[PDB]
RNA sequence: CCCACUGUCCCUAUCUACUAUCUA
RNA sequence: AAUCCGGUUAAUAUUCCGGAACCAGAAGGUGGAAUCACGGCAACGUAAAUGAAGUUGGAGACGUCGGCGGGAGCCCUGGGAAGAGUUCUCUUUUCUUUUUAACAAACCACACCCUGAAAUCGGUUUAUCCGGAGCUAGGGUAUGGUGUUUGGAAGAGUUCAGCGGCUGAAUCCGGUGCGCUCUCGACGGCCCUUGAAAAUCCAACGGAAGGUUUUCACAUCUGGUCGUACUCCUCCAAGGUGCCUCUAGUUGAUAGAACAAUGUAGAUAAGGGAAGUCGGCAAAAU
């Protein structure tokens, strides 16, 4: 699992056909982890204001069967 | 510092146990570092209405403490089979029945 | 007997290289130094500040 | 019948002589249904047990009734 | 596998379910040595042969003339002994001559 | 356990059967 | 050989468990 | 060559379920790279950077013992929290628990190189070892045993509270030791008989040949056959002071009733003390 900090690329990875689902979690930190699940890997990417979270919500494509906390 | 309350609502209603007489079992038994009565400024207990009782303690103060120290007067009451301490939430227990 | 020769052998040398850096005791003082302590010459830490004090 | 109904597999008594390959082939011409895993073992009688874990597409339970067998 | 061996070398590690398992750990890599020397190679990362090929070409070897092979004092010494010896060989054919 | 024994267990196994009551 | 010691003996006595015994 | 965790059965789990990885081989495709690549005095470094025949090198692959260093787990223990105790009083007290896997990311230290030329000998081991075949010192290079930060990952597990599966919380901060277990590193001996082989993988020299190559990145696919239940020379092994206790496992071995004589075993015995017997044999004495 990649630990992956740069959005653009969480964002180009999720377009790319490779990607299948995506998870979002809410930790007590007030932290949202963007979970995707690729062919072999699973990249994560933590990001700690929620007007960006919000903002890559929309981002992503609406193909992308994406999940709220499990 | 740290702050511990101890809540009395149903043993207020219930009439077991009195505001004035956990008050005065918690002066008496209170051994702060061995000594009744040594709370000093470091620790005050200060009760805010007949439902509570308030500790501000600039030193440890351990929960259990409290918890033995309030099942000293409830095994002197013999009201332990009625009457149980539990913790609701970190720093704070209260009084539960059956 | 052997725990405390290595306890007591490591600080001596620990301490006399702490004070070979600190340029209390020269080149030469120091490699007297340790060569005496490997035969237990100073029984105690004190002994050893008392000698280099002396020096 | 419990694997049948929560694990979505069916199980066989299959040739001694037949191989992962072959009932997976077996299975895909005999009822049209599409195997994913396939996990054998051979029973203390000496015959051969093959347990046929189907994809999500088709339902063992399904095909059980249309095997007749449920 | 029963009458424990040197291949069973296990490592007791905490699992997440607070339970204490053994994972066999392999042997580890040993680095290539130098073939005059013997000495070990340097630059070279210690890890299984077979783990081995997964590396890259730069990975395995130095860059330099008979580097991952013979160590550089040998190459060093390798080369001026040859010359030296040519120089001879020369020095005699002259005198020979 | 060969496929060999373990059809020679279970006809081993066969032999000790109960006779069919017909 | 001397000294000490003791149920080896004068001289046996008592206690305990097991055995022994009966019952199915 | 390559797998872990959690869950799951009346009986099977590194195999099944859920999640997360890894290895090997296969082709094309996409992006990147060189026209048979550069940098550093050097040890060497990097996303790449063709290598035929022929010729080598390395891993595999190598005795045993002792001490030291490192890490992990276990044991010990201080608090924190939770519950269960005990509690006329004393006892901030008693007992129990307090998890992070494979794997993937970034960073984190003895051998060598460069400056240097040394004894007035220095550095230094628990154990005096090395040094003009180039010390101490300064700067590097590589090897990362490990450690740091995460991802995995809390969504799991555990423990408390409840509600009717759901909802709350906590799952923390330490300190450590000639401790035990396992492993790694750096030494020091003893060797003598100087300490298996092969499969397998890698590299070097070499320079045949010429849109080409490309040992860089990414996607896509597959993994057969057999054993796997259960029973049992060998594995795992708590605490305290030969005993006692915890964890765990039994309470079975045909039973009952009476206790004379007999036999075995174990004791005590007044006075004497080997008078016994072929005899201090056995006991007590010490």
């Amino acid at each position: 699992p990649r630990q992956i900090s740069d959005i653009k690329q969480f964002l180009e990875i999720a377009r790319r056909k490779d990607a299948t689902s995506a998870r979002i979690k809410k930790n007590t930190n007030k932290d949202v982890k963007f979970k995707l699940r690729c062919s072999k890997y699973l990249y994560t990417l933590v990001v700690a204001d929620a007007k960006k979270a919000e903002k890559l919500r929309q981002s992503l494509p609406p193909d992308l069967t994406v999940t709220e906390v499990g | 510092s740290n702050k511990y309350i101890i809540d009395a609502t149903a043993a207020v209603n219930d009439k077991i146990f009195d505001v004035a007489a956990f008050e005065k079992y918690l002066i008496d038994r209170i051994k702060v570092d061995g000594k009744t009565g040594n709370l000093g400024s470091s620790v005050v207990v200060s009760r805010e209405g007949s439902s509570k009782i308030a500790v501000i303690a600039h030193i440890d103060f351990s929960g259990r403490y409290l918890k033995y120290l309030t099942k000293k007067f409830l095994k002197k009451h013999s009201l332990r089979d009625w009457l149980r301490v539990v913790s609701t939430k970190k720093g704070v227990y209260e009084l539960r029945y059956y | 007997s052997a725990v405390v020769w290595m306890r007591r052998q490591r600080v001596l040398r620990r301490l006399l290289r702490k004070y070979r850096e600190s340029g209390k005791i020269d080149k030469h003082l120091y490699h007297t130094l340790y060569l005496e302590a490997k035969g237990n010459t100073f029984k105690h830490k004190r002994a050893l500040i008392e000698h280099i004090q002396r020096a | 019948m419990k694997k049948i109904e929560d694990d979505n597999t069916l199980v066989f008594h299959v040739h001694l002589k037949a191989n992962k390959f072959t009932i997976k082939e077996a299975v895909r011409k005999l009822y049209s249904v599409e195997p994913v895993k396939i996990n054998t073992l051979i029973r203390p009688n000496g015959t051969k047990k093959a347990f046929v874990k189907l994809s999500a597409d088709a339902d063992a339970l399904d095909v059980a009734n249309r095997i007749g067998f449920l | 596998l029963a009458y424990n061996t040197r291949s069973n070398r296990t490592r007791i590690i905490k699992t997440p379910g607070n339970n204490i398992r053994y994972l066999h750990i392999k042997k580890l890599g040993t680095i290539p040595r130098c073939g005059d020397t013997g000495v070990p190679l340097q630059g070279i990362p210690a890890l299984r042969p077979r783990e081995f090929a997964r590396l890259s070409h730069n990975k395995k070897t130095v860059q330099r003339a008979y580097g991952g092979c013979l160590s550089a004092n040998a190459v060093k010494d390798r080369i001026v002994r040859a010359f030296l010896i040519e120089e001879q060989k020369i020095v005699k054919q002259k005198l020979k001559q | 356990k060969s496929f060999r024994t373990k059809q020679k267990l279970a006809k081993a196994a066969r032999q000790n059967r109960p006779i069919p009551q017909w």
